[PDB]
Formats: structure tokens, C-alpha cells, sequence
């Protein structure tokens, strides 16, 4: 930067939807952060009946 | 035909202009000279563009 | 998008700035004030000579 | 004085342009008033303008909410993540707007 | 006499003890904490005030 700019974090007001394997979220929901910022667990079925 | 209004003789000396006459010319005459030579730099830049 | 085109009109208007500045009125009060300056400067002048 | 004539000149003609777009958009009241005190600079000192330093950057396309603006990333990196800032290099001059 | 190497820095946010100053970090780091000095680059130049 030759000078940088100070540019003031932007607002998020969106939804975040995370979208994985169950392997990948048993690396990803050890922080108590995580279970405050995302606490609906849409679990997809592996079988239909 | 403002500075001969006043007895004050209009000298082109291109872009710049110059008033010779008895005295300092009054202010509203420098006015309108000064307004006479940005009206034709700005009509210069008009034409080319 | 209205404020981009607002903006865009209000960086244009840097022409309409210089209009202002060669406007009779403007240069008038601008030659007047250089006319006190001027005054003052030979007032000087003249009080040295 | 003349810097100070031309200060004057230049707040007095802004008021009556900006202020439509003070009825028509008061939550720019600020940037408005900042590009404002831009012109006003411009007049005041005599000192040039960027206009890509002063023109406002949009990042979300205008939605009405269907369809809800969906963005999907399945290379998620904090350049397309969070977005970025670049800057530019003139011969060495480091520059940015 | 530069005035930006001879102006006071500001530091303190001004209050009358109620409510108290209070300053809370979610997120912790030295340049957030302890403040930080910073430069500036002028064509390759380092300059500091």
C-alpha cells in the first residue's frame, strides 16, 4: 500500500449457508462461536424412504 | 465597443488582452476583460471537442 | 445507480465551477478586491517616495 | 482572498444543486456533503480532482428479493471471499482510488 | 516547523467517569491493544511522524 485505504468493515446482513460433508463440519464445529453463529443443522438424509 | 464607451482603446495581443487608455481602467472593465479571454479559452476548448 | 449518475453530473459540474469563476459579477468583486490590494501596495509607494 | 472569494463562490452555487439530492437521497446526506466539501476544495485551493477516487463503488446488483440474491462460492478465498482492494503501479508510483 | 512532527496525538476518549471509559476486544491483538505507529510511503520514501 502507498498509503492504504481506510475503508470501514461493510456490514453483513445476509444468511450464510454452509453447505458440506459430515467429515468436514467435525473440524469446523469444535469452536462455541460456531454453535452461536450457526445453530440449524439441515442434515440431508443419505436414503429416501 | 465597452472600452471605447469609456475612451479606452482594446489592444489584441492574442489570447491576453490589454486595455491602453488615459488612467487605470475601472474594475468593471478589467472584469469584462479577464470574462473575454477565459470565454475564449473555454470556446477553444468547445471547438476542439 | 441514480447516485452514480448524480455523481457523475456533480464531477461534470467542475466546468459549471469555471462558469461560476467567469461569471461578470464574480470577476467584478475578484478585480475590485485585487483593486484594494493594488491601492494599498502603491499607498506604500508612495508614502516611501 | 481570492481563494477565500472563490471558497464562497463555490458554496454558495453548490447549495442549490445539492440539496435536491439531499431531499431525494438524505442517508447520502454525508458522502454528499463530503463530495460537497470536494467541489468546495476544488474552487478553494485550486486543486485538481479524481474522479475515480470520488465515484461511489456498488458491489451488490439492486434485488427486489425474488429471486433473494444467492452467491454460491466453491473456491472460497478472502480475495473472493471478502472481496479485494487493488492497487495500481505507474512506472514505479504506487497508486489507489 | 512541521506541524505533523510537532502536533499533539490524542489518545484518551474523554469522559466524565459515568459511564466509565470501557473498551472491550473480541478479537485481540498488539497493534489493537497497544496501538501501533504507522508510516508513509512516498514514491520508495519511508517517512514517520
Amino acid at each position: 500500500a502507498p498509503a492504504g485505504l481506510e475503508v470501514e468493515p461493510f456490514p453483513i446482513q445476509m444468511q450464510v449457508i454452509l453447505v458440506g460433508t459430515p467429515e468436514a463440519f467435525e473440524g469446523l464445529e469444535e469452536d462455541p462461536a460456531f454453535s452461536e453463529l450457526f445453530r440449524i443443522r439441515a442434515e440431508f438424509s443419505p436414503t429416501l424412504p | 465597443r465597452e472600452a471605447q464607451e469609456a475612451g479606452f482603446a482594446l489592444s489584441t495581443n492574442g489570447e491576453r488582452l490589454e486595455l491602453t487608455g488615459p488612467g487605470p481602467v475601472p474594475a468593471e472593465l478589467s472584469a469584462r476583460l479577464e470574462e473575454v479571454t477565459l470565454g475564449s479559452l473555454a470556446a477553444s476548448a468547445e471547438l476542439e471537442v | 445507480i441514480h447516485l452514480a449518475e448524480a455523481v457523475e453530473g456533480l464531477l461534470l459540474e467542475v466546468n459549471r465551477l469555471d462558469e461560476l469563476f467567469r461569471q461578470g459579477s464574480f470577476l467584478r468583486e475578484k478585480t475590485q478586491l485585487e483593486a484594494r490590494f493594488k491601492e494599498a501596495r502603491e499607498q506604500q509607494l508612495e508614502a516611501l517616495r | 482572498a481570492l481563494r477565500r472569494l472563490r471558497r464562497d463562490w463555490a458554496l454558495h452555487y453548490l447549495n442549490n444543486r445539492f440539496e435536491p439530492l439531499f431531499q431525494r437521497f438524505p442517508q447520502a446526506r454525508a458522502y454528499l456533503e463530503a463530495l460537497r466539501a470536494r467541489l468546495a476544495r476544488y474552487a478553494e485551493t485550486g486543486e485538481p480532482l479524481d474522479p475515480a477516487q470520488w465515484r461511489p463503488n456498488l458491489l451488490t446488483s439492486s434485488s427486489s428479493g425474488t429471486p433473494p440474491p444467492i452467491v454460491y462460492e466453491p473456491y472460497a478465498t478472502a480475495p473472493r471471499l471478502f472481496g479485494r482492494l487493488d492497487y495500481l503501479v505507474d512506472r514505479g508510483v504506487w497508486s489507489t482510488n
